[PDB]
């Protein structure tokens, strides 16, 4: 108990900087294992009959240790949720236009959290911040808000992934990048490799507004019979489904044309190498 | 043809050969009805473009199942040769899909079960997915992957499903069983027409199941799926048919004769050849050989054209492709066997190698200036340049080359000379990043993110790749060869497996990807593949550097070339070195004194496993001191320098002395006597006259005379307070010779290890010379089981300072002019890893050989300035003494400090007794009997009651 | 020996069908007339003479030691109602264990029918199924309702939880829990130890198999459409019963035990239904010729029954059976199910149109069933009986200080095992010879194995004497030797799956002996004796490599290539028969179920006929089709048929047909 009464007098929060130039709590193993050891020790000495030198010195600090444990094991969850959603909401674009209410609620939550971070940074003492009223209640409020908004984000991801079910083959981060970088259509082409069998790029227009066709790893191109305009279908899932459907239709049309052409070669015993090679060159290997 | 049109052609020949065989079988069977099964069993196509809906215009019917064509663009892909086994596989899978079941092809891996399923899925146009169930399996992703398969209409293939461990296997089997039981309802006898689609539950919610999807479970099965999966035995593929069709599609005339020869050859390669961990004689390897043969044939025909014309020998082209792929992976023993097999399968034809005379003339110039040995054939060095050229070929083809071979081969020299030769020939610079794994943590190799700030910091390899990619600094015009010298291990190649393959991209844990630029070559200079995953070895080509490639003559030539040109004192030193090299030149030839002595020493018994380079390095190191004893002798006597006549007689005897103390410096005294006796009967150097005294008991002096060591042992009298005190060694026969060897091997600043029984006097003999030298300050370090490179780093930070980049970061001791020696107490004690590499040993090796290491704080190369290492070991046979690796062993010579003999013990303690009895003058006459009793009783207790009865019966001079 | 010199009736008794009812008196005993002494003496004699009757004589011994009513209770059908009414505590759950391919829920169902007690039958395997079963258990313990779970073995964790929960007492005595589950080694042992175990097996026999299959097939699915569907279903039942009854005779039948449960029969029935619907669209009586014979044969030979066939020869046999049965001739009146049965009898088709006639014929099948029903030789029963007897002997031997006995047997092994093997011949002119290379590698690896075995056995001898201390490797080696199981470190060549260490050291000594002879021959001559060695193929570590080396030597001796050669065999009688330039003499080959006069095979009831000095000749093949009077016999290495060495072509006699040889399971065995 002699060391317990002095360990809390000198205890720093070990603030660390963030990529957004904000302070955060870094030490967690010390903030948990040492506190658990102290609370176990005080419980043991209160239980042990050898306590007639400390008749009342740990009960006034057992509640303090409980408060420390509760505050910090809610704070760690609040911090991890806040940093994860900060990365999600700042890294990817269009998160302001898509889910705007979520964006504004997270902005308000981040404002409150950064105000609390500044408050705890101005006095980087655990005792000096436990004395601050309303920290615990605000912390449960923040934890509930982060949980609710993260659940809403997951539900939105599931809702967008159900449409155009090809998105089920990619992870949450990749899907977030795909749905966020709607303007930066040149970043989508690193994910088509896994969402299709062979299709690796989409041949856009000159201004990257109309999808003219697709490609493959080798470089084989399949010109769309009917181009799809992203400007008339701003949502990414809509024009992706349109690309898939137009690709199916184009494959069917080119198969019909190729079989019509090859009927002539098949029926005739005499085959000219020039026309046969041109027919091979014109049509895709699959067809 | 263009490559895309070439692939289109090859697919067309494949399918047309299939159709030709089908039509020939139909004609031979005299088939006339269109509903006969022998025609209804073939995959038939029906196209009707009149139907409005895109999906069912094309219909495919195997036997009775009527699938549609899912119009999904497959790209180009690869088409499998339709063998009878593939036909049966297609039939069985189609029948299983008709009954709403799944396909479970089983058989040995390499048959093509997964590829057959993928080819069938591509035939119908379905988006078939393959999941690797051996490792790198993301069970968390399957929860959404299965929903995607259900809601898209995509297939699924699980390669080697049984390889999954039971915990993951049960959950995946449960999900697959749910899918199959939900899909079986689509063919209900009373609910065939499903107005509401049948739904299952995978994500704890109901999801619609499209009838188009499928799931295949390949093996090498759980009772959940036994009733819902058909099985097929894909045991052996028809390799002859596959080869014949690929040969015919590559333009090879008389394809069947080549195929029914190459297939038996690849069968013999698995029997007459010694089994190796890297030999690949499977179907996949056969295909790579056939396409290489096609490329070679096209190159030959287009070269003959520029000088249709179909008269080239096809067999001589098929054996050139084989010899350009199998020979680099062959050990020295299998090489004469491969050509013997070729002389049987392909009698009369022979393999002719490309001369590559453009590079074999820059090799001769990169060599002969690095004092190396060059050859051109059966002459010395031919095998080495051959291996260098093969390594160049592998660099040209692949990018993840892995040079392999036993310690002592010229692996490092080969790739260095190749880099310099390429730099000279092509005018393109070459920079090598020798990253050593198993010395830094995997986190320090790649990096990590702290779970609190999520800040990403890069490791060594990640930082190197980022510098190469982001910063140009002659990116495409500098050859970045990231040599991964060390030992191969799955742990640090899990991340690299994404880089070795064709992806050429690294997936960092933060999610960022870095694409390998085409100039970067990731090479793993390793010793053996005992602890390498099959994926890592299979994702990259290799060349085997057998120990027969580097001959002894080449090592001797390298030494004598370095001696005559490199000055030991960093002008008269060069002259005396050249004279000495001329003197020992007759002995440093093929056969002769040194070679015969080495051959005889290889059949003796030594405390540690005998390595040629270890003995050769020690011999060269002591000979480098033999040319310095000349320098000091001339410096001390400015007039009357030691002329050629005295030099000859000095060095002829010094060579024998060094041979004796290098080839038997790690064996018992009986073995030393045996080596001396063998030398006496095969040498022409005047030896000690007395035959009863071993040559080991003599010194060469400086006048070229055999002066016995007993003439250099003084009789000392210690003070009474200094009797048996710590750090007090009485001169004897062993402390006059082992001390001399220690001084000789420390004058070269060569790391070394003293190996001997516990208590013999390794530490005493070492500290008797370390602190005697004015500038050899000693730092004490103890190596136990738990020791890691962090101990060495802490010692360096405690005693050494990092110079602020004089020319790069340099680690130097705090004080100037003093050499630190980190005495390694029990260097072989550190615990054996589960993958056969002691991390601290590989860490100290990095700086014993490459002269430095890599900082973990800024990924910067730091070079040791004045740091020396010394070692000590108990014999490896003792428990807890893990034998050292050959890669580090060859760099450190060892000295066997055996237990002092009876008489030697007498001369050591008798002196202590006399100084101790000065407190009792009445008993000076009893000093000798007291010692004679003590030593005799100690010997009696040593002879019996040894370690065999109990593990604590250690009797040493310490007692 | 002197006793059996006389008593000419000894041979007749040796040839008796059941030589256990009367056994000649051979033991030299004067006074002992106790029944048990005579029983055990006759049992030892039966283990000596005719070991196939070992089970019969064991049954007679148990009868003489416990009365002739002891095992008779096991024959009667078990009445579970008496067991579960009195001596089954409702705490103890009845385990309804069944061999895979069988279901026992019908037994508890008929028990409920006779006991007029409701059953809360629950299927196991669904996620909600566990919750529903738990709720039923909770609501049934308070009311004594008989809860019966089906295939509960699927979930081991839930079964463990149920076993732990069952320790709580049940209010109602009428409760009777039934956990129907198959014989799966993943079931928790606690449940088995804490519950009553009932084992159920399918009754052996073709007739029982057809009863089971016909009861499995619904009546509606077998009656509609053309009535030829009924005979097709009957043929399917015969084929399925045959291919399951042949599984019992695993070595002589199908090389490996394939899993042919109800799924294959369901797939075959679905295939037949679909293809008869397609071929016969209406309901007219389709002619037998229009039956899609080729479709059904191909589908059931490469898709639903050939999909589990691992090697070529089993596929050939499956094709042989399907060709014999599924043909338009099967709808005639004189078509035989299987000839040669009981010597010369036959089995006819029931000339039926409805399932009732086929079922009545099936139940009319005679009780006696020789292996000739399956096409196998009549002595396959003797082989199986001998195997079961030796298995019983091993099972009881495992049902039985030892320092001295182990030391004595180790010393006896050391004395019996030959000394070290020498490989001191390597000539540069002999490197080219492929036979020299193969013999060099064989001798080298065999000598290394011999040295390792010698060192380990000497260490075992020394540690038995007490002058040495055993280590973990030595400890596990002793644990393996005490139980007579082959050490894993001593296995470097293919051996039968499970074989005694004494047999291993004996055949290892034989192999070392032939290797010493090979080394002596290679020391005497370099390239002349190696061809003239009458090597024993069984003793080779990799005999397929020996065949490859012989082919290489023949190709290199002439100018021919390796792929231009085909094997030709000529069995001789005299051991001193001269070898040709390409002829290679081998010994130890054994022919199963057949014999040869000069070079023409002929069927014989006595299996394992020794082939003296089989000559392997390599000749330049003409790429011509083989005739119909020759067969391709597999050449296995062990008595168990698991590994293929090569294939041998033999001329059959002028009467027998290749199909009979294929369906009798004939082969050539090295050991
Ligand atoms: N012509 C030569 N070719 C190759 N090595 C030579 C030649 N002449 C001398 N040598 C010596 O051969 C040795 C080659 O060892 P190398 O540097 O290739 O080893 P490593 O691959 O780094 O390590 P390890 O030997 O443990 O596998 C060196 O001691 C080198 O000086
Ligand atoms: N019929 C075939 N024609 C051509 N190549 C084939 C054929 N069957 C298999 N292969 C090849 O065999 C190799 C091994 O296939 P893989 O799917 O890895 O086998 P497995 O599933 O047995 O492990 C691949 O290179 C594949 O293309
Ligand atoms: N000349 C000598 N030769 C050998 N041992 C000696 C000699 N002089 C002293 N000793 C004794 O040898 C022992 C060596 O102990 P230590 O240095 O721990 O041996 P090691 O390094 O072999 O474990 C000490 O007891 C030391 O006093």
């Amino acid at each position: 108990l002699k060391q317990i009464r002095e360990v809390w007098n000198t205890y720093e929060l070990d603030l660390v900087n963030y990529q957004n130039k904000c302070r955060l709590i870094r030490g967690w193993d010390d903030l948990f294992n040492k506190v658990k050891e102290h609370i176990n020790s005080v419980s043991a000495m209160k239980l042990s009959p050898y306590y007639k030198v400390f008749e009342e010195d740990a009960l006034s600090w057992e509640d303090k240790l409980n408060r420390i444990m509760a505050l910090f094991d809610v704070w760690i969850d609040v911090q991890r949720r806040w940093v994860y959603l900060e990365g999600i909401f700042t890294g990817s674009a269009d998160i302001k236009h898509l889910l705007p209410v979520e964006t504004q609620r997270f902005q308000s939550i981040s404002t409150e959290f950064l105000a609390l971070m500044k408050k705890v940074s101005k006095s980087p003492l655990v005792m000096d911040v436990l004395n601050i009223q309303g920290v615990q209640r605000s912390l449960e409020r923040l934890a509930d808000l982060l949980g609710k908004i993260q659940k809403a984000l997951g539900e939105y991801l599931e809702r967008e992934r159900s449409s155009f079910p090809r998105f089920y083959f990619v992870g949450d981060e990749d899907l977030l990048e795909i749905i966020g970088n709607s303007k930066n259509v040149a970043k989508l082409q690193k994910h088509f490799k896994k969402m299709f069998a062979g299709v690796s790029s989409i041949i856009l227009n000159e201004d990257n507004s109309v999808v003219l066709g697709i490609s493959s790893r080798e470089g084989e191109e399949v010109m769309f019979k009917t181009p799809v305009s992203i400007t008339e279908h701003p949502k990414i899932n809509e024009w992706l489904t349109l690309v898939e459907k137009e690709m199916r239709v184009t494959l069917a049309k080119l198969l019909a044309e190729s079989v019509t052409e090859v009927e002539i070669f098949g029926k005739a015993t005499s085959i000219d190498p020039n026309t046969y090679i041109t027919w091979i060159d014109k049509y895709q290997a699959q067809l | 043809q263009p490559p895309l049109r070439r692939r289109k052609l090859e697919h067309l020949i494949t399918e047309l050969v299939h159709q030709r065989d089908v039509t020939r079988s139909l004609i031979k069977s005299k088939i006339d009805n269109a509903k006969s099964f022998e025609w209804l069993s073939q995959m038939r196509f029906y196209f009707d473009p009149k139907q409005t809906d895109v999906l069912q215009q094309l219909s495919i019917q195997m036997a009775n199942a009527k699938f549609n064509y899912g119009f999904e663009y497959l790209g180009v892909q690869d088409k499998l040769v339709q063998t009878p086994l593939t036909d049966r596989c297609y039939l069985t899978m189609t029948q299983a899909l008709e009954a709403r079941l799944g396909g479970s092809p089983f058989g040995p891996a390499g048959t093509g079960k997964t590829e057959s399923v993928k080819a069938l899925g591509h035939q119908l146009g379905r988006f078939v997915l393959v999941f690797n169930c051996d490792e790198t399996f993301d069970f968390q992703a399957m929860g959404r992957i299965f929903v995607g398969l259900c809601q898209v209409g995509a297939w699924g293939c699980f390669d080697e499903f049984n390889r999954l461990e039971e915990r993951m296997l049960s959950a995946v089997s449960q999900q697959v069983q749910c899918i199959q039981e939900a899909l079986r309802e689509h063919s209900n006898p009373n609910y065939d027409k499903t107005s509401a689609p049948i739904t299952c539950e995978l994500l704890n919610k109901q999801v619609k199941v499209s009838p188009d999807m499928a799931i295949f479970i390949t093996m090498n099965l759980p009772d959940n799926l036994k009733k819902l999966f058909r099985s097929l035995a894909m045991t052996k593929p028809d390799r002859q048919l596959i080869a014949q069709v690929m040969l015919y599609s590559q333009g090879f005339r008389t394809a069947e004769v080549l195929a029914n020869k190459i297939v038996p050859f690849f069968k013999l390669c698995d029997e007459q050849l010694s089994s190796q961990s890297h030999y690949d004689f499977g179907l996949r390897a056969l295909k790579s050989v056939l396409v290489s043969a096609g490329n070679v044939k096209r190159e030959r025909i287009q070269k003959i054209k520029r000088e249709i014309a179909e008269n080239l020998p096809e067999q001589e082209i098929l054996i050139q492709s084989v010899c350009e792929t199998m020979v680099p992976k062959l050990v020295a023993e299998d090489i004469p066997l491969l050509f013997s097999l070729l002389s049987d399968v392909f009698p009369g034809v022979q393999y002719h190698r490309g001369e590559m005379t453009a590079l074999r003339e820059e090799l001769k110039k990169v060599c002969q200036e690095m004092y190396l040995t060059y050859g051109d054939g059966e002459e010395v060095g031919g095998m080495w340049v051959e291996k260098v050229l093969q390594l160049y070929q592998i660099t040209q083809i692949n990018h993840g080359l892995m040079m392999v071979g036993p310690s002592g081969s010229g692996k490092s020299m080969a790739w260095r000379v190749l880099l310099k030769a390429l730099e000279r020939l092509e005018g393109v610079e070459g920079v090598a990043h020798i990253i050593d794994p198993k010395a830094i943590s995997k986190d320090h190799l790649y990096g990590t993110l702290d779970p609190n700030t999520r800040e990403w910091t890069d490791g060594l390899f990640t930082h190197v790749l980022r510098k190469i990619i982001d910063s140009v600094r002659g990116e495409l015009q500098k050859r970045q060869w990231i040599v991964f010298d060390g030992d191969v291990d799955p742990e640090w190649v899990e991340n690299l497996n994404s880089v070795l393959d064709d992806n050429k991209l690294l997936t960092l844990p933060n999610g960022e990807r870095l694409s390998l630029p085409p100039n970067v070559r990731i090479m793993f200079e390793v010793q053996d593949l005992k602890y390498a995953t099959l994926a890592t070895v299979s994702r990259c080509g290799m060349v085997w550097f057998s120990e027969d490639v580097l001959s002894t003559d080449m090592i001797f030539n390298n030494f004598l070339a370095r001696l005559r040109s490199i000055p030991l004192d960093d002008s008269p030193m060069l002259q005396i070195q050249r004279d000495a090299a001329t003197i020992m030149q007759p002995y440093f030839t093929s056969n002769g004194l040194v070679t015969k002595a080495l051959e005889h020493a290889f059949q003796l018994e030594h405390i540690m496993d005998l390595t040629r380079l270890r003995c050769l390095g020690s011999l060269f190191s002591m000979l480098h001191q033999a040319c310095r004893n000349v320098a000091q002798y001339n410096a001390n006597h400015p007039d009357f320098p030691m002329q050629i006549e005295q030099l000859e007689r000095y060095i002829q005897r010094y060579l024998v002395y060094a041979i004796l103390w290098s080839l038997s410096g790690d064996s018992r005294l009986k073995m030393r006597a045996e080596l001396g006796e063998y030398i006496r009967r095969i040498t022409t150097v005047p030896l000690p006259t007395a035959p009863n005294i071993p040559i080991i008991d003599y010194e060469v002096s400086i006048s070229g005379e055999w002066s016995p060591w007993q003439a250099k042992v003084p009789q000392i009298e210690v003070e009474t307070h200094k009797v048996a005190a710590p750090d007090v060694v009485v001169p004897t026969l062993d402390t006059v010779r082992h001390e001399a060897l220690l001084y000789t091997w420390l004058a070269e600043h060569k790391p070394l290890v003293l190996c001997g029984p516990p208590g013999s006097g390794k530490t005493m003999t070492l500290f008797s010379a370390l602190r005697a030298l004015p500038d050899m300050e000693v730092v004490g370090l103890n190596f136990s089981s738990a020791t890691t490179p962090e101990l060495l780093l802490k010692t360096f930070d405690h005693y050494c300072e990092y110079r602020r980049t004089p020319n790069g970061v340099v680690l130097a001791p705090v004080q100037l002019g003093k050499w630190l020696v980190l005495f390694c107490d029990e260097i072989n004690l550190p615990d054996m890893d589960k993958y056969g590499t002691q991390r601290v040993i590989s860490f100290i090796r990095q700086m014993v050989e490459h002269g430095g290491f890599y900082r973990t704080s800024d990924q910067t190369w730091v070079k040791l300035e004045r740091i020396q290492f010394v070692g000590a070991c108990n014999p490896p046979t003792d428990p807890g003494r893990k034998p050292l690796s050959h890669r580090f062993l060859r760099h450190v010579p060892v000295v066997y400090v055996d237990y002092p003999g009876p008489a030697s013990l007498t001369q050591i303690y008798g002196t202590f007794n006399r100084a101790m009895l000065r407190l009792i003058p009445s008993l000076r006459t009893y000093a000798e009997p007291l010692t004679a009793a003590m030593v005799e009783f100690y010997t009696m207790s040593q002879e019996r009651f040894t370690q065999d009865t109990q593990p604590h019966y250690i009797y040493s001079p310490r007692e | 020996i002197a006793k059996v010199q006389a008593d000419e009736q000894f041979g007749i008794w040796l040839d008796s069908s059941s030589p256990e009812q009367t056994v000649p008196y051979l033991w030299s005993e004067e006074t002992p007339a106790t029944p048990i002494g005579q029983a055990i003496h006759r049992l030892l004699l039966i283990q000596a003479f005719r070991p196939d009757r070992l089970l019969a004589m064991a049954h007679m011994f148990v009868s003489t030691n416990l009365g002739e009513s002891f095992m008779s209770i096991m024959e009667q059908p078990l009445d579970l109602t008496h067991i579960v009414g009195t001596e089954v505590k409702p705490n103890t759950p009845v385990l309804m264990c069944s061999v895979p391919g069988y279901d026992a829920s019908g037994h508890v169902e008929d028990l409920a029918a006779e006991q007029n007690t409701q059953i809360t039958s629950i299927a196991i395997g669904s996620a909600e199924g566990f919750n529903q079963a738990d709720k039923a258990i909770n609501t049934a313990v308070k009311s004594g309702r008989w809860v019966m779970l089906k295939n509960v073995h699927l979930a081991p964790g839930w079964l463990m939880q149920l076993e732990k929960k069952l320790h709580s007492l049940q209010p109602h005595a009428c409760f009777r829990l039934f956990l129907t589950m198959e014989i799966n080694p993943k079931v928790p042992v606690n449940l088995l130890r804490a519950g009553r175990i009932f084992v159920f097996e399918p009754p052996p026999g073709v007739k029982a198999n057809m009863l089971r299959t016909f009861s499995s097939i619904p009546v509606s699915r077998i009656c509609k459409s053309p009535n030829e569907r009924a005979r097709l279903y009957f043929l399917l039942a015969w084929f399925h019963a045959i291919i399951q009854e042949r599984l019992r005779y695993a070595p002589l039948g199908w090389s490996k035990k394939y899993e042919f449960g109800e799924s294959d029969l369901r797939s075959a029935c679905d295939t037949v239904d679909t293809w008869l619907d397609d071929t016969a669209k209406g309901r007219q009586n389709i002619s037998p010729d229009k039956i899609p014979w080729s479709a059904l044969k191909t589908l059931m030979a490469q898709s639903i029954y050939g999909g589990r066939v691992d090697n070529e020869f089993d596929q050939r046999l499956l094709n042989t059976f399907l060709e014999r049965l599924f043909t338009t001739r099967s709808f005639d009146s004189e078509f035989k199910l299987a000839c040669k049965v009981d010597g010369h009898k036959d089995i006819q088709m029931p000339d039926g149109i409805r399932r009732e006639e086929f079922v009545q014929w099936v139940e009319l099948l005679p009780d006696t069933q020789t292996p000739s029903w399956l096409g196998l030789p009549n002595n396959a029963e003797r082989v199986l009986l001998t195997t079961q007897g030796v298995d019983m002997i091993s099972k009881m031997l495992k049902m039985q200080a030892w320092m001295r006995t182990l030391h004595t047997t180790a010393s006896n092994w050391l004395h019996l095992i030959p000394q070290t093997l020498s490989h001191l011949k390597r000539t540069v002119e002999n490197i080219k010879d492929p036979l020299f290379r193969f013999f060099e590698r064989e001798v080298k690896m065999g000598a290394k194995l011999l040295q390792d075995v010698r060192q380990d056995l000497a260490d075992v001898v020394q540690v038995c004497e007490g002058k040495k201390k055993q280590t973990n490797y030595l400890r596990t080696l002793i644990n393996e030797l005490v139980k007579g199981i082959l050490p894993r470190s001593w296995s470097h060549y293919t051996v039968p799956a499970g074989m005694t260490v004494i047999q291993w050291v004996s055949d290892f000594s034989e192999r070392i002996k032939q290797l010493q002879n090979i080394s002596l021959a290679a020391a005497s001559g370099g390239a002349k004796e190696l061809k003239n060695i009458h090597v024993c193929l069984g003793g080779l570590f990799v005999p397929e490599a020996y065949i490859t080396a012989t082919r290489q030597y023949v190709a290199q001796a002439n100018s021919w290539s390796l792929e231009e050669l085909c094997l030709e065999v000529n069995v001789t009688t005299s051991q001193g028969a001269t070898l040709d330039a390409c002829s290679f003499g081998v010994t130890g080959l054994k022919l199963q179920g057949a014999t040869c006069n000069n070079n023409k095979l002929s069927l014989s009831n006595a299996i394992s006929t020794a082939l003296p000095l089989t000559q392997l000749r390599w000749v330049k093949q003409t790429n011509t089709e083989k005739k119909a009077s020759v067969v391709t016999l597999p050449v296995y290495l062990n008595f168990t048929r698991a590994d293929l060495i090569f294939t041998v072509d033999f001329e059959i006699a002028t009467k027998e047909d290749p199909r009979s040889f294929y369906e009798r399971g004939v082969a050539v065995l090295c050991t």
